[PDB]
RNA sequence: UGGAGAGUUUGAUCCUGGCUCAGGGUGAACGCUGGCGGCGUGCCUAAGACAUGCAAGUCGUGCGGGCCGCGGGGUUUUACUCCGUGGUCAGCGGCGGACGGGUGAGUAACGCGUGGGUGACCUACCCGGAAGAGGGGGACAACCCGGGGAAACUCGGGCUAAUCCCCCAUGUGGACCCGCCCCUUGGGGUGUGUCCAAAGGGCUUUGCCCGCUUCCGGAUGGGCCCGCGUCCCAUCAGCUAGUUGGUGGGGUAAUGGCCCACCAAGGCGACGACGGGUAGCCGGUCUGAGAGGAUGGCCGGCCACAGGGGCACUGAGACACGGGCCCCACUCCUACGGGAGGCAGCAGUUAGGAAUCUUCCGCAAUGGGCGCAAGCCUGACGGAGCGACGCCGCUUGGAGGAAGAAGCCCUUCGGGGUGUAAACUCCUGAACCCGGGACGAAACCCCCGACGAGGGGACUGACGGUACCGGGGUAAUAGCGCCGGCCAACUCCGUGCCAGCAGCCGCGGUAAUACGGAGGGCGCGAGCGUUACCCGGAUUCACUGGGCGUAAAGGGCGUGUAGGCGGCCUGGGGCGUCCCAUGUGAAAG
């Protein structure tokens, strides 16, 4: 994926599991077990109370980590939903989740977005039938991300599927994990998503 | 359509020519208030018609010299000093505006 | 002489061709005096050509002079057809 | 749908007020670092100087020749001489060289922008329409002969063709003078008089094609004029005598002091003349809530320039970047007499500079010139090259993995941190290998058909064996800035007003979260910082949106000129203002 380099560690740092890893994220191993204070040799440290820009700062940084993305390419999303028609907040998370990558974790082909973003890296997804291996590639109502033919049999993949059986996927949603099929029905709305974020705080860290 | 403005005639001294002072308003481009600028058209008077004071409508015509690009159309009223005073007496206060001393 | 040429407007190795009437000694992509058409040589969608017969049939009438290239795609559009 | 503020003057406070930071932007440059690709972009300085190659030609269907062939005739044979055909060379003649490409030096201007005017005009080639091309004559190159020069080249003598020059004719028509009429600044018509046309060539020859002439018109391109708009200094206030106007003339496609002779005495200026500084203008671009500020690279339009200055010739068009003449500076050749040159075209050199690229591939595509065509020419252009210079996409891995290795590290010595980070397990598989392999190209052309509409056929790819598709396949670059406050991030040690930091506040004179290192941390990541510069914040020139008792700011007072401003009622006009319609507002953005 991005960023390469420890992950824990930012979890750490934000004080919330922005779940990034599929297992041990849920196994009393995610470190935010018997060690939820963020790192380094003053993790454990007093903290002092943030300033109103910390507050922003780090709450711009919780987001753009769970999607793995950029500050370039996080800003410019922000951008464009920024001018577009309707609370910039909602229109950035549901541009954010209109990344192939995130699609493809959404439906459970991988069990992380890092994971998600390699399988797109290595062309074992598709989007209408066409292979696509573009992780910032905007899925669109109407689209069917699938696996790839040629990928249905890795030993990833099966086990990731098998795991989908009998599961729930978002509203928003659907898969037929026979097919290894997903269908993006709609643009997720702020009340579908269950994120460890006031995006309103990144909103205004783009205005200072 | 050629321009037509209206305008006094300040000049005379001059063989079938004659000076006509036309003034125009506009609002100011930044401050608004509507402003008085002139401009003194040299136009064409083959019969030497028309005397200090008249107020004359110009048209836009065909060079007849340097200067010249302007005829005098019609008249439109005569005689009327209390304009060309204006105009000169605003060129006699010329004299004190300057570096050397002058009864203005 | 005035002219019904393919003037260049794509990007590189995208060419996008704009069937305009225009002066002869301008430049291939300068000011033309009318647009009456577009064309997309590698016909990258199923509009890859448009020409508008009732224009390029004035312009012909007064004295407009197309190039092999443009004529050939004019005359795919039927401008010359008269059956 | 659009507007965030912060630090810093005091012991403390409020205010005033400047400085400074957070944001965005750039034809960038510099430092450390540096993997792939697409698309853009790259002398901003000395408009300094330029080696070399290339950057405009093309027509044998306009003409006659020279040189080198091949072949056929006249003849009993030679000499001699006639014809046909191929190549080649320039010449005459024509169309192009006034476009395309470059640069912004100059210019503060009708230069540009915008809206208009031309009864004051032009427009090669293209399109439509009308009429026409009968006869005669001439010369100069080529070539041949001779002369002067080192060369550049130059002088003379002789011959010759034409779509070259001239004469006579026809006069559709058109031009000019005078008159009349309609219009009304030189527009249109008409009458007499005068004046003016032409070119030939090719065959799928006794017609058809290419072309010629005069005229009316179309289309396109352009000249000239006018209103309005277009930077700083008033420590620049007066300026002007071709100056301002008139008459006549010259000139031009055309108006005009455009130019000239003569006459008048004018014209311009504080609504900023003249003078000085700076500057190509615009569509737009950057910034800004907006108003506005700044700007004009790239692309598109206009202008201007082609070593500096002047000038005109030829042309439909030039006062002409790769045409001509002269003066000047300079380089070069020189037999010193005298000559040859001008990359602000592409590429490249050299100089200057903090700094800006390949002496590349192709004319396959689009566009241009010339040709009936074949086709030739196109450093326009289409492409590739170099540079993180900009933008976008992408990689250096994915999942599992200890209450947690080693080292480093801090330690109240018990532990704490780096760290799931690593090792390691498994999975995928950037690179790279093999295979296939493009779109961009269908026209011109030729056949059928009328050299038309329409139908049919063939040739043609620089990029490139590149994109893309399929198979195989290795875990496989990371850096830079920062952590006193503003401003996200703290500890040890070294140092001791030193060495040094420092954008502004300020740090350092022995327990320094501010220096240097280290561990750790924050931020961003193929980049990160720095310097410079523009807009913002800065209502810090305030039109929106500020002020002057004591903070900077009321003129020492008055009189009064221009100018600004102006009581109540009615009426006309309708300039300002408002409304409707309509035209314009190129494309790109
Ligand atoms: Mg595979
Ligand atoms: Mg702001
Ligand atoms: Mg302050
Ligand atoms: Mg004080
Ligand atoms: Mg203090
Ligand atoms: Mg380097
Ligand atoms: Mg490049
Ligand atoms: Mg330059
Ligand atoms: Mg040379
Ligand atoms: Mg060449
Ligand atoms: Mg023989
Ligand atoms: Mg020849
Ligand atoms: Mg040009
Ligand atoms: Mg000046
Ligand atoms: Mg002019
Ligand atoms: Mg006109
Ligand atoms: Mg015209
Ligand atoms: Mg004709
Ligand atoms: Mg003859
Ligand atoms: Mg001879
Ligand atoms: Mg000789
Ligand atoms: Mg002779
Ligand atoms: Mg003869
Ligand atoms: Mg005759
Ligand atoms: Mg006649
Ligand atoms: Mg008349
Ligand atoms: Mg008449
Ligand atoms: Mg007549
Ligand atoms: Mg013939
Ligand atoms: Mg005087
Ligand atoms: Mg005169
Ligand atoms: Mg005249
Ligand atoms: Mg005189
Ligand atoms: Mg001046
Ligand atoms: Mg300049
Ligand atoms: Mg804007
Ligand atoms: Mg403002
Ligand atoms: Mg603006
Ligand atoms: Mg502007
Ligand atoms: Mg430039
Ligand atoms: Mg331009
Ligand atoms: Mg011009
Ligand atoms: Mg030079
Ligand atoms: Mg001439
Ligand atoms: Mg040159
Ligand atoms: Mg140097
Ligand atoms: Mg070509
Ligand atoms: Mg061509
Ligand atoms: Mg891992
Ligand atoms: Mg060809
Ligand atoms: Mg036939
Ligand atoms: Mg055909
Ligand atoms: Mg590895
Ligand atoms: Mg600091
Ligand atoms: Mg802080
Ligand atoms: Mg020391
Ligand atoms: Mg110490
Ligand atoms: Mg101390
Ligand atoms: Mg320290
Ligand atoms: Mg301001
Ligand atoms: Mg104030
Ligand atoms: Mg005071
Ligand atoms: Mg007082
Ligand atoms: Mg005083
Ligand atoms: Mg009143
Ligand atoms: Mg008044
Ligand atoms: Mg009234
Ligand atoms: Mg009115
Ligand atoms: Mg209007
Ligand atoms: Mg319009
Ligand atoms: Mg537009
Ligand atoms: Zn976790």
């Amino acid at each position: 994926g991005r960023y390469i380099g420890p992950v824990c560690r930012l979890c750490r740092r934000e004080g919330v599991k922005l779940y990034l890893k599929g297992e041990r994220c849920y196994s009393p191993k995610c470190a935010m077990e018997r060690r939820p204070y963020p790192p380094g040799q003053h993790g454990q440290k007093r903290a002092r109370r943030p300033s109103d820009y910390a507050v922003r700062l780090r709450e711009k940084q919780k987001l753009r980590r769970i999607y793995g993305i950029s500050e370039r390419q996080f800003r410019n999303l922000f951008e464009e939903a920024s001018k577009k028609k309707g609370v910039t907040g909602s229109v950035f998370l549901g541009l954010l989740e209109s990344r192939l990558d995130n699609v493809v974790y959404r439906l459970g082909f991988a069990v992380s977005r890092r994971q998600a973003r390699q399988l797109v890296r290595h062309g074992h997804i598709t989007v209408n039938g066409r292979r696509v291996d573009l992780p910032s590639y905007r899925v669109r109502p109407g689209d069917e991300i699938a696996v790839a033919e040629k990928s249905r049999n890795l030993e990833l993949i099966r086990q990731n599927l098998e795991a989908m059986k009998g599961r729930k996927v978002g509203p928003w949603l659907s898969l037929d994990v026979e097919g290894m099929k997903g269908k993006f029905l709609r643009l997720p709305d702020r009340e579908d998503l269950a994120l460890p974020v006031n995006e309103q705080l990144v909103i205004e860290f783009y205005s200072r | 359509p050629k321009k037509v403005l209206t305008g006094v005639v300040v000049s005379d001294k001059m063989q079938k020519t004659v000076t006509v002072l036309v003034e125009r308003q506009f609002p100011h481009p930044l401050y608004g208030k509507v402003i008085k600028r002139s401009k003194k058209y040299l136009a064409h008077d083959p019969e030497e018609k028309y005397k200090l004071g008249d107020v004359v409508e110009i048209i836009e015509s065909r060079p007849i010299s340097k200067r010249k690009r302007f005829r005098v159309l019609r008249l439109v009223e005569s005689g009327r000093m209390d304009l060309v005073e204006k105009y000169l007496i605003r060129r006699q206060n010329y004299q004190s505006l300057s570096k050397r001393g002058g009864k203005a | 002489m005035v002219k019904i040429r393919l003037a260049r407007f794509g990007s590189k190795h995208n060419p996008h061709y704009r069937i305009v009437v225009t002066d002869a000694r301008r430049k291939r992509d300068g000011k033309y005096i009318e647009k009456i058409g577009y064309y997309d040589p590698r016909k990258t969608t199923p509009d890859w050509l448009k020409v508008d017969v009732e224009r390029a049939r004035y312009w012909l009438s007064v004295g407009a002079q197309p190039t092999d290239t443009a004529r050939r795609l004019l005359r795919q559009a039927g401008v010359f057809r008269q059956e």
